[PDB]
């Protein structure tokens, strides 16, 4: 997997490494799941999420 | 914003209103509790920096509902390469005197990594632009926060489809050529926000140009991806006396 393609399968940030290697990362206020691609909030008000909408669907 | 709709209260929680002596100046974008991104040109004519206020959680300017949070601006940082009264490098980083408190109505927009922004976000067709700007060319400003979905153009296409300042690598075009839909005076500094896999990111800043919703022309936006590293470095720096700071770019 490569970051230039389909975002390397990452939900958020992607880094290419030496080889057929890739690491996904998450913005502050998120953590990376064991799938190695998904990001989940770790705080009440993570960036780029709309609370009234997140709740509206919670 | 021309040809948009009201952003339902709380659905644009990163939107900032900038005031000078209580008067509407420009918009901005909250990127964390003490940092706001705006447009350099907003500050070209500022006499007394102490009169500059940022407001978060604003919606309807006609009323006070208690979700609003006002802050003094401690620093206005502009790239060295920006020339007043022009379009290129039309970006500013504002440090608030005190953090805003995150609430349902006050939330930062994610400042993306450059690679992500360039490789991924830049290819998302539609993004949202917002503000309390003019509702029409040569018209009154909005009392309620407005939002508009605009498609992004590759610069080559922009040029072709257009019928003026240049379009540099530090900008991009978005919107419509039919004069129906645009950002406008009063909106400058505000966000061009891009959705990807359930999260929103800062990709553009409402800049300026030739009229608003002018047939044959597209909206011009500062290409935030070009500035990520510059912003990040500044956000790691200690404040300096005197509000205005010109910082080397790159
Ligand atoms: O006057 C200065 N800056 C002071 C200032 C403060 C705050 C707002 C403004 N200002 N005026 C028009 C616009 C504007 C038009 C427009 C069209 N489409 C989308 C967005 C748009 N924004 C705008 O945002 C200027 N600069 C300046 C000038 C001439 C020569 C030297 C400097
Ligand atoms: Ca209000
Ligand atoms: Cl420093
Ligand atoms: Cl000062």
């Amino acid at each position: 997997l490569i970051c230039v393609n389909e975002n390397g399968g990452c939900e958020q940030y992607c880094s290419d490494h030496t080889g057929t290697k890739r690491s996904c990362r998450c913005h502050e206020g998120y953590s990376l799941l064991a799938d190695g691609v998904s990001c989940t909030p770790t705080v009440e008000y993570p960036c780029g999420k709309i609370p009234i909408l997140e709740k509206r669907n919670a | 914003i021309v040809g948009g709709k009201v952003c339902p209260k709380g659905e644009c929680p990163w939107q900032v209103l900038l005031l000078v002596n209580g008067a509407q100046l420009c918009g901005g974008t909250l990127i964390n509790t003490i940092w706001v991104v705006s447009a350099a040109h907003c500050f070209d004519k500022i006499k007394n920096w102490r009169n500059l206020i940022a407001v978060l959680g604003e919606h309807d300017l006609s009323e006070h509902d208690g979700d609003e949070q006002s802050r003094r601006v401690a620093q206005v940082i502009i790239p060295s390469t920006y020339v007043p009264g022009t379009t290129n490098h039309d970006i500013a980083l504002l440090r608030l005197h005190q953090p805003v408190v995150l609430t349902d109505h006050v939330v930062p927009l994610c400042l993306p990594e450059r690679t992500f922004s360039e490789r991924t976000l830049a290819f998302v067709r539609f993004s949202l632009v917002s503000g309390w700007g003019q509702l029409l060319d040569r018209g009154a400003t909005a009392l309620e926060l407005m939002v508009l979905n605009v498609p992004r153009l590759m610069t080559q296409d922009c040029l072709q489809q257009s019928r003026s300042p240049n379009i540099t690598e530090y900008m991009f075009c978005a919107g419509y050529s039919d004069g129906s839909k645009d950002s406008c005076k009063g909106d400058s500094g505000g966000p061009h926000a891009t959705h990807y896999r359930g999260t929103w990111y800062l990709t553009g800043i409402v800049s300026w140009g030739q009229g608003c919703a002018t047939v044959g022309h597209f909206g011009v936006y500062t290409r935030v991806s070009q500035y990520i590293e510059w912003l990040q470095k500044l956000m790691r720096s200690e404040p300096r006396p005197g509000v205005l700071l010109r910082a080397p770019f790159p």
